[PDB]
Formats: C-alpha cells, sequence, structure tokens
C-alpha cells in the first residue's frame, strides 16, 4: 500500500512564454544628423569706410 | 538557443516600460564560443550605483 518507483519518464517538456520580433525600421532620430550652421539671408555689410 | 531571444525580450520590456523591469536594468549576454573569451552567461544588473547613459534605441526609437 506504499508508494513505489514507476517507469522512467520517456520525455521532458519545458514551457516558457515568449513574444516575437517586429520589422526593422531603425528610426534613428526625431530631427536627425548634425544639422549644419548656415548663412542668414542677405545679411548686408554693417560697416563702411571713411570718405 | 533561448538566450538571445530572452535578452531581446528583456531589453524591449525595459525600453517600453512593460512588466516591472526597471527602466535601467542592464541585460547583458556575454556569448560563448570555443575561444578564451570572457566567461559566458546572461547577467541582469539592477543595482543602485552603476553608471548608465542614454542612446536612441533604433528599431523602436524609444531612448
Amino acid at each position: 500500500g506504499g508508494l513505489t518507483c514507476a517507469s522512467a519518464p520517456q520525455g521532458t517538456l519545458r514551457i516558457l512564454e515568449g513574444p516575437q520580433q517586429s520589422l526593422s525600421g531603425s528610426p534613428l532620430q526625431p530631427i536627425p544628423a548634425s544639422p549644419p550652421p548656415q548663412i542668414p539671408p542677405g545679411l548686408r555689410p554693417r560697416f563702411c569706410a571713411f570718405g | 538557443d533561448l538566450a538571445p531571444g530572452i535578452a531581446d525580450s528583456l531589453r524591449h520590456f525595459k525600453v517600453l516600460r512593460e512588466k516591472r523591469i526597471p527602466p535601467w536594468m542592464e541585460v547583458v549576454l556575454i556569448p560563448m564560443t570555443g575561444k578564451p573569451s570572457l566567461y559566458p552567461g546572461l547577467f541582469l544588473f539592477t543595482t543602485p550605483c552603476r553608471l548608465v547613459r542614454p542612446v536612441q534605441n533604433l528599431a523602436l526609437g524609444k531612448e
């Protein structure tokens, strides 16, 4: 009436919960790159010679 | 063969602030080859004294 060893298991199942990968879009930056410093339009000379 | 997917899943949780993964957990996965490289294994640090720095996570754009 006691507990005895039974037949060895024939296989093992290991369960884990996993989600999946999306598409590669690689959206690097809101406003991207190093935007260049640049000329103010027209500007004009702010200096003249004497005479 | 589950370590890569696990590291990527854990990195996606911290970026999107899902689960309870701290926004700053370091999911590290030092791969193992046959070469005498650093000891293999998946570490996960969340302690209060490490240095961190922001980087724009591509494929999610989520800093």
